[PDB]
């Protein structure tokens, strides 16, 4: 099933330490190493540093800043790294993964969007798009709505509880002074909405927030 | 079941654990050090075997000191192994013609 | 360390064919090289272990192979699906080192655009002001130029546009683009336009609506 478990945003002030956990289902050999991958924006993956937890032994990205420290669990099967004391360069993307020993990252975590900024944390808030007040559509309606006004990133979006794709083009955030705003686009067949039910469940893994709203006609 | 043969039997087991054991510190002593190839586990497991029989390739060697450390281990405990496993062989030989004689 | 260098950084292909990424490794490093995916916001994806192997749940469109120093990725009849970046991962020296990656992009039949203009809604002027946002949806190529033009005078504020990468589910591109109004601005008026200008379509495709 999905095994590497990873906080999905956090938010730090630049200048603290940030602690970063990666929980383990799964099988958990003792031959386990746990490896770090940064992705900042727009640049590919780096390699930052490996555990082993049926030892504890750590080692760190020499190459790059060594800022960092990575601990172990006994039990739980759980690891954290220590990425303290920042610039606004050490904003991306991290993922942990999993190595048996033999050289390659068979798991992935989801990855942890980790923000650097003096700001604080501020929350969206959702308004939906259904089509204009009398505008003709065809076989296939398209929705929408709007997350706008939103901080840090990112925001998971998806339709009826995650249970469509069906047309589900989600668009990348903009600036708008401090905060965000973003659309998601639904494309389902005419034949069906209004005539069932579209909702949209907009989580914000920092605010920790589940928004919804069903998509009814305008009048 | 003797003795000879009941010590060669200990220096295959523990030859055998000695080479498990040596290929993970092996690999637990090598991450970390750039440039180190005895860093994953399978391979490890044939250096060790390729060491402590005293074959030595000489395409994985182990770079730090407690790397060296193990391998010497390795080293030792295999050359011990297969000295006993011949020490038991002899006595052995040595029964038998002790009998094919008399004494 | 060891260097991968994938060139080039971006592969373009029509569907239905073979694309093949390349990675080089600054040192002879035998077969330990491993291909992984990544989608847009996703994760990577373990395509490949020790240059030519097969992971389960992987396609047979997916192959692999070279040791040494030169490495090859292909893709026997490439798909939508398939548009992602691919990286090469190495396990033959400590540490660990990444490429630098490379883009699959497709070139698929030309698409014109699916527009579509929402008006505010009935939480966001009950909470205050206003936002007209307008869809450019599944379009190829991804050339387009949107138009905001108010009462026929043409508005060039407030215009935050953002754009899709390609998309995976079937090779377009998509675009949105927010104009923000506080319904103080939003109330005295009540034309609001959004055209869009394509390479298949020499006329403007163009939506709008009113308040009313
Ligand atoms: C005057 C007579 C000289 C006789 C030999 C003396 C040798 C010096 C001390 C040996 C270790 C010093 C460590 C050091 O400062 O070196 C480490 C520095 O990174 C790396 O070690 C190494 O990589 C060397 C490992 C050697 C292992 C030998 C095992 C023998 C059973
Ligand atoms: C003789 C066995 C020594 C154990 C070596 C442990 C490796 C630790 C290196 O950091
Ligand atoms: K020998
Ligand atoms: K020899
Ligand atoms: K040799
Ligand atoms: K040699
Ligand atoms: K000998």
């Amino acid at each position: 099933q999905v095994q590497l478990q990873q906080p999905g945003a956090e938010l730090v002030k630049p200048g603290a330490s940030v602690k970063l956990s990666c929980k383990a289902s799964g099988y958990t050999f003792t031959s386990d190493w746990i490896h770090w991958v940064k992705q900042r924006p727009g640049h590919g993956l780096e390699w930052i540093g490996e555990i082993i937890p049926s030892y504890g032994r750590a080692n760190y990205n020499e190459k790059i800043q060594k800022k960092a420290t990575l601990t172990a669990d006994k039990s739980s099967s759980t690891a954290f790294m220590q990425l303290s004391s920042l610039t606004s360069e050490d904003s991306a993307v991290y993922y942990c993964a999993r190595e048996r020993g033999d050289g390659y990252f068979a798991v992935w975590g989801a990855g942890t969007t980790v923000t650097v900024s003096s700001a604080k944390t501020t929350p969206p808030s959702v308004y939906p798009l259904a089509p204009g007040s009398a505008a003709q559509t065809n076989s296939m309606v398209t929705l929408g709505c709007l997350v706008k006004g939103y901080f840090p990133e990112p925001v998971t979006v998806t339709w009826n509880s995650g249970s469509l794709s069906s047309g589900v083009h989600t668009f990348p955030a903009v600036l708008q002074s401090d905060l965000y705003t973003l659309s998601s686009s639904v494309t389902v067949p005419s034949s069906s909405w209004p005539s069932e039910t579209v909702t949209c469940n907009v989580a914000h893994p920092a605010s920790s927030t589940k928004v919804d709203k069903k998509i009814v006609p305008r009048d | 079941s003797a003795l000879h043969w009941r010590a060669a039997g200990a220096a295959t087991v523990l030859l055998v654990i000695v080479l498990l054991a040596g290929s993970y510190l092996a690999v637990l002593a090598e991450r970390g050090a750039p440039g180190a190839q005895l860093i994953t586990y399978p391979r490890a497991l044939f250096w060790s075997v390729e060491t402590a029989t005293t074959v030595g390739y000489g395409d994985l060697y182990p770079v730090t000191l407690w790397g060296r450390c193990v391998a010497v281990v390795v080293m030792v405990a295999g050359i011990t192994s297969f000295g006993l496993v011949t020490a038991a062989l002899a006595t052995w030989f040595v029964g038998r013609e002790q009998e094919r004689r008399g004494h | 360390d060891i260097l991968l260098t994938q060139s080039p950084a971006i592969l373009s292909v029509s569907p239905g064919e073979r694309v093949s990424f390349s990675c080089r490794a600054s040192q002879s490093i035998g077969t330990d090289i491993h291909w992984y995916q990544q989608r847009t916001n996703g994760s990577p994806r373990l395509l490949i272990k020790y240059a030519s192997e097969s992971i389960s749940g992987i396609p047979s469109r997916f192959s692999g192979s070279g040791s040494g120093t030169d490495f090859t990725l292909s893709i026997n009849s490439v798909e939508s699906e398939d548009i992602a970046n691919y990286y090469c991962q190495q396990s033959n020296r400590w540490p660990f080192t990444f490429g630098s990656g490379t883009k699959l992009e497709i070139k698929r039949a030309d698409a014109a655009p699916t527009v579509s203009i929402f008006p505010p809604s009935s939480e966001q002027l009950t909470s205050g002001g206003a936002s007209v946002v307008c869809f450019l949806n599944n379009f190829y190529p991804k050339d387009i130029n949107v138009k905001w033009k108010i009462d026929g005078s043409e508005r060039q504020n407030g215009v935050l546009n953002s754009w899709t990468d390609q998309d995976s589910k079937d090779s377009t591109y998509s675009m949105s683009s927010t104009l923000t109004l506080t319904k103080d601005e939003y109330e005295r008026h009540n034309s609001y336009t959004c055209e869009a200008t394509h390479k298949t379509s020499t006329s403007p495709i163009v939506k709008s609506f009113n308040r009313n």
